[PDB]
């Protein structure tokens, strides 16, 4: 397990997105707004933002904390959800 | 097939049922003339419920119309929709396009709005009862609810900096009644709106900037004259 | 906090409009004048600038609806002049920054009414700059000429500090106004936009005309993809059905 | 606002459906209830104790404790994709069998969990919808609605999920169906696989390139491109934008009028439009006299009505200027 | 005039769209569908039709068809590049590899260089995009154009379609699969070559 | 017309509806000799 | 089932190589005797046949048969590109009325380089080379490969025939009228086709 | 419609003589065999007729 500063804050806003998400699922389209937003109140601009966004996805993924789901029809053709795991980490301190 | 068909038409419903009598929640007491009040309304339509019914319970039934070369698909939910329930029948607009609405779920609400007229409680706005300046300010109440929404989503994503800018328009203000402009124009300022709002008459000669539109021929085409106005008389 | 505030509204070589300006209020702007004073136009030309998706532009007005005030076009080719024509609004942004939304239309040659249209955007013009002077040359004695879409690029790349964008697409013109806090929605879809536009073009017409009750349940009601399967599952069956009795 | 929340903290480093089953049945009755409480409609103390504490933190757990059990779902099911995944590779052909047992027992096991999940979805709404209703038995119950607002939606959300999963599972299964018929019966020994990783290796030693018709897709006309209309236009600046007093060439008289009818209703005078009008349009010339005409009536006759008019007898035309305008009026009275 | 079946799949609605993208170079997949999925119902109907312009519709071992113009093709004749062979064979292993089902079939443009750059060698293979190039980072950078470019390619040739949606993403037809022509068998390679090059298959560039 | 034409030729009548002592009413004024 | 004529004519053995070249692009004029006559005979099934492909097999009033792409296009359109239609022009410009005093019908690549350095705009020639670019004997070697190649491009269309040689001398069809504009009677042919090139 | 009346009714006798419907509708029948691109409101024969 390894959660950077800007990957736990990421974990942490979608986290929260989800508790206000319509139907609980999240778009990658949104996933990608969100790491934008948090590295912007992060400040660091190491690459673009869609290959540093690919990379801490699949981190996450790989890392066990999300699940993540082909779909065509949905924004980004893909969908992701919070895995027990990520679950448990934001919820221990929200 | 058929019962499926029903079975997911019923649950979007209610799922949409559910979202709507949710978003009702979070409206203030709007003051456009008698109108205190604004509530949205959605239920289902009873010639559409049966016509649900036989779908799901009772298709095999009528498989013969389903199976008549003659009818398309939407053409035998067409006449479908005219055997039972027949106080809807209806054939000079085609079968084929009644069947085709008959293929939005979402026609099959009664979607509707309710005000509380002065104290007579949460009656059905129709626009034959109510003012139609009070009619406009419902109008305008469901569309700020629904961009209250919208920028509500959105909250997350857009840091608190930024507020977005808010624009909704008005055409043939004259409709409204000066309790109903006031509303409005109070509503949008305490919901930080912008308003373009549009008259014959200067319906809002105290309020905001107004500007005059003269069309004139010349030459052979036309020009528009545009002519400042001030808050008096 | 001080949310963004549209200022101005320019008209360039519209139907009746040449160089028209109308400063827009803060909180209330009206317009006035009797039968076909041309407001349709006027709010026609605001909604297509801040939506130029040329699909949903489709102008019915609220009375007298229909293509005799001028819509079989669509209410865009024939409610322009020919030729070049401009549609921007200013916008102070909540951060208090300065920005000049716009798009290029063009009517389409031939018997066709289609427009071509092209956004752009403008950020660093000076508070001064009134955007009917930027837009416009003085030739001739009093009648000022329009300038295109690349003479207005020179004259803005000419000006220190302005930088001026053009959108290859309305949905970077969009995430780019977004991003400027001009759009409470990111309008990341097409579908998206349609509900943007369907909300704007309900409070146009105003109220629960029948227009507007008609249509409630598209505005309110998201598509459902789901239904429109199962119903094409159950004409399938029923085909293969008939083609097995016969 | 939270993104540096985040940052100044500085933080950093069951799937058996019985268990859904004994859930939603826990959560109906708790549910029904917090709605019977609610429906109680005590004092605001009670409110809180009943509806809030209870429900609140009650719902909220269960409901996330329910969401759990969907995400071990979750987790099973991709589970069962990796080792779908990892099995092809160790046994290709013979994996087939195995593969599509795997995809029918997690089909049975979705359709089960959605079918738990149906089973209780549609009276807990109706549940919520009957907490509403109560909620306006108390002013204050704001809060609970927002309760009453949320848990809507989360239910929603799994129901949603519940068919959700499968509609992607269904797609992902024919996915993988239409693998088996299009990796590994053309394949059937693997050695494609082996021999194609050996030639990417090795590509350039083959140096082949695959010929096609493709000279010409279909060569035509170019299109007359961007020949839009244009005229070089100009046009008449707009000047400097003069400004009227809302019509003020008929306005400053209005409010003229206005207030000397205004006059009239403050002491309630009767009023004669003949003597009125004649008395008035002396102040102007003739061709404006219409003008004023009109708008001296649409002011005159809002202040009440004639009385006379009631009497059954006509007025008559009486002359207010020369060239022969005349008014039919009765004196008006009744304010 | 015609045989039964013959007449039957030329007046398949289908049939134009088959017949006119294989005329513009797209090849038969499981994506390409509409050109595959009643093709498989006359390939032999198909093949003797298309025998008439001088050209075959070949089917490997591989469910997948393409067509192959002869040297005296009615319908002229034109060739690949070997960068797009190279796509062609990595997307071939994406299509077989069953690790990446879960991917259901969509792939973006960064996998995609990855598994190449894993695959292949970097600098012997950058020295066909640029001769010069000797390992400087432009072009590399070139070279991820340059496949972007084969990629856009091989989509308006049957290959791979962008979803519709994102052109990042892409979906991969069995014609991929004509890439493997060389390893469809455990024959040579070079001999397998020489039997494209006498069926017009390939040639070298 | 409803007044938004209301030229200067012919017997012009302006019909104003109000309610006299409950009595649904329109009154009258006319106007005439004028163009 | 099939209109038992479409197969008559689908089965007709000069079938494939008219079909072949229609995909191409390739115009089928009166000249084309045999094609020129199938396509008479059968074109009511023909363009039933094509349009299936989302392409309409027109007549032109010249008489000779092309495949007009339409926006869906079941066979992926190319087209000819800016050189290509200003040359095209150029074609047209050289087969109209005055070519009759100059060349009699057979032209060299001389006298379309002529024409077009003589006639086309100089932007218009950078354009097509380069703009920076200023009359370099380079450049003009460019353009004239680009000449050529334009021309076997216009080759493949069946709009230029060349005279069997390597020598670059050729005739022009009646099709290149698609190039130019429509004749009107009484209008001078100069005159139109100078203001289009213009 | 009016020429057939005057001399080709008798090649459509067929339609006339059919028990099946009455003579207006025999007329709207006809008349929409005639002009048969020609819809109509999707009206009965007998209105039409």
């Amino acid at each position: 397990i390894s959660l950077p500063v800007e990957r736990l804050a990421f974990l942490m806003a979608i986290a929260v997105l989800n508790s206000e998400r319509l139907d609980g699922e999240m778009s990658e389209g949104e996933l990608i707004d969100a790491f934008r937003e948090v590295c912007k109140g992060f400040e660091q601009t190491a690459e673009s933002v869609a290959v540093r966004a690919n990379n801490a996805i699949n981190d996450m993924v790989r890392q066990k904390l999300l699940n993540r789901f082909t779909s065509e029809l949905a924004d980004g053709n893909a969908i992701y959800r919070l895995t027990p795991l990520g679950i448990s980490i934001s919820d221990y301190y929200i | 097939s058929s019962k499926s068909v029903a079975n997911i038409i019923r649950k979007t419903i209610q799922r949409e049922q559910n979202r709507i009598r949710m978003l009702n929640q979070g409206l203030q007491a709007v003051s456009f003339g008698q109108v205190r009040g604004v509530r949205l309304n959605v239920n289902v339509r009873e010639s559409h419920a049966i016509l649900l019914d036989v779908l799901s319970e009772q298709q095999e039934q009528h498989q013969d119309l389903f199976n008549s070369q003659r009818l398309t698909f939407s053409e035998a939910m067409a006449k479908l929709y005219q055997r039972l329930n027949p106080q809807v029948d209806m054939g000079q607009r085609l079968p084929q396009t009644i069947g085709e609405e008959l293929l939005d779920y979402r026609n099959y609400l009664e979607l509707d709005v309710e005000v509380n007229r002065g104290s007579d409680g949460w009656l059905k706005a129709e626009s034959g009862a109510l003012s139609t300046g009070e009619a406009i300010g419902t109008g305008m109440s469901i569309l700020v609810m629904v961009v209250q929404s919208w920028e509500e989503e959105s909250r997350r994503l857009r840091g608190k900096d930024i507020s977005p800018c808010r624009l909704l328009f008005l055409d043939q203000a004259a409709r409204l009644d000066a309790k109903s402009i006031a509303t409005l124009f109070e509503l949008c300022e305490r919901l930080q709106m912008q308003l373009i709002i549009a008259a014959p008459e200067n319906i809002s000669p105290e309020k905001g900037t107004t500007y005059k539109l003269v069309r004139k021929v010349f030459k052979n085409h036309e020009h528009v004259h545009v002519v400042g106005l001030r808050g008096f008389g | 906090i001080e949310r963004g505030k549209f200022r101005s509204l320019t008209l360039v070589n519209w139907n009746g409009f040449f160089a028209r300006t109308f400063d827009l209020d803060e909180l209330v702007t009206t317009l006035s004048g009797g039968n076909g004073a041309g407001k349709s136009t006027t709010m026609a030309a605001f909604v297509t600038a801040l939506i130029p998706d040329l699909t949903l532009l489709h102008f019915r007005n609220t009375t007298e609806a229909g293509a005799t005030s001028g819509s079989r076009d669509k209410g865009l080719h024939g409610k322009l002049r020919a030729g070049v024509c401009y549609s921007t609004l200013d916008v102070i942004n909540s951060r208090h920054q300065r920005v000049v939304v716009g798009v290029r239309l063009q009517q389409v040659a031939g018997r066709d009414r289609k427009v071509d249209i092209k956004p752009f955007m403008i950020q660093g013009l000076p508070t001064a700059i009134q955007p009917t002077q930027l837009l416009t040359e003085n030739v001739g004695e009093r009648q000022a000429r329009v300038l295109p879409l690349n003479e207005l690029k020179d004259r803005l790349d000419e000006m220190e500090g302005v930088q001026f964008k053009q959108f290859n697409s309305i949905t970077d013109y969009h995430a780019q106004m977004f991003d400027l806090g001009v759009i409470p929605k990111r309008l990341r879809s097409a579908s998206d936009r349609s509900k943007f536009y369907r909300l704007i073009e309900a409070s146009l017409y105003g109220g629960i005309s029948s227009a507007i009750t008609r249509s409630l349940r598209d505005y309110l009601l998201p598509e459902n993809s789901g239904v429109r399967k199962a119903f094409q599952d159950m004409e399938a069956a029923l085909r293969e059905n008939r083609i097995t009795l016969e | 606002e939270l993104v540096s929340w985040a940052r100044k903290n500085d933080f950093s480093i069951e799937f058996s459906t019985l268990r859904l089953s004994m859930q939603l049945s826990i959560v109906a009755n708790e549910l029904h209830r917090a709605a019977e409480a609610a429906e109680e409609g005590g004092d605001e103390f009670h409110w809180h104790r009943n509806v809030f504490a209870p429900l609140k933190y009650s719902v909220a757990e269960i409901f996330d404790s329910i969401d759990m059990s969907q995400r071990l779902m979750d987790e099973q099911q991709n589970f069962v994709k990796e080792d779908i995944a990892a099995l092809l590779n160790q046994d290709w052909q013979a994996a087939i069998a195995n593969c599509e047992q795997l995809l029918s027992e997690t089909s049975g096991t979705l359709r089960e969990l959605q079918d738990t999940l149906e089973a209780a979805g549609d009276k807990l709404q109706a549940n919520l919808l009957r907490i509403q209703d109560a909620n306006m038995g108390s002013g204050g119950s704001e809060l609970v609605d927002k309760l009453v607002f949320d848990l809507q939606s989360k239910l929603d959300r799994i129901i949603s999920w519940g068919q959700q999963a499968i509609d992607l599972w269904i797609g992902y299964d024919r996915h993988v169906h239409k693998f088996i018929r299009t990796a590994i019966d053309m394949d059937k020994n693997r050695i494609f696989s082996q021999r194609l990783r050996q030639s990417v290796q090795h590509y350039f030693d083959n140096p082949w390139t695959l010929t096609v018709a493709n000279a010409e897709r279909l060569l035509d006309m170019r299109d007359e491109e961007l020949a839009l209309r244009n005229e070089e236009v100009t046009g008449e600046l707009p000047l400097e934008l003069e400004y009227e007093e809302f019509s003020e060439i008929n306005d400053q008289l209005a409010a003229m009028i206005e207030k000397a009818l205004l006059v009239y209703q403050q002491e309630q005078r009767p009023l004669d439009l003949g003597a009125v009008l004649r008395d008035y349009l002396a102040q102007h010339p003739l061709p404006r006299h219409f003008d004023v005409a009109r708008i001296l009536v649409d002011q005159a006759v809002r202040l009440g009505v004639a009385e006379a008019d009631f009497s059954g007898l006509p007025a008559e035309w009486l002359a207010i200027n020369d060239y022969g305008a005349k008014v039919q009026a009765h004196v008006i009275d009744t304010y | 005039f015609m045989p039964v079946k013959l007449a039957q799949a030329l007046a398949n609605s289908l049939f134009p769209e088959l017949d006119s993208q294989l005329r513009a170079g797209r090849h038969i997949g499981i994506d390409d569908l509409d050109n595959h999925a009643f093709l498989m119902d006359f390939q032999e109907q198909l093949e003797e039709f298309y025998a008439r312009y001088n050209v075959e519709l070949i089917r490997a071992p591989e469910g997948f068809f393409y067509l192959r113009p002869r040297s005296t093709t009615l319908i002229p004749r034109s060739v690949l590049s070997e960068l797009d062979m190279m796509v062609g064979k990595i997307l071939c292993y994406l299509y077989l590899s069953p690790e990446r089902l879960a991917n259901q079939g969509i792939f973006t443009s960064q996998e995609l260089y990855e598994e190449l750059i894993s695959l292949a060698d970097e600098g012997k293979l950058m020295k066909f995009v640029n001769q010069r190039s000797s390992g400087s980072d432009l072009d590399k950078q070139k070279l991820q154009e340059k496949v972007r470019t084969t990629l856009n390619r091989l989509r308006r040739l049957g290959m791979v379609y962008f979803l519709p949606n994102n052109n990042n993403k892409f979906t991969i037809t069995e014609a991929v699969f004509r890439f493997g022509a060389d390893v469809r068998s455990g024959d040579d390679p070079r001999e397998i070559q020489l039997r494209m090059i006498r069926d017009g298959e390939a040639m070298p560039v």
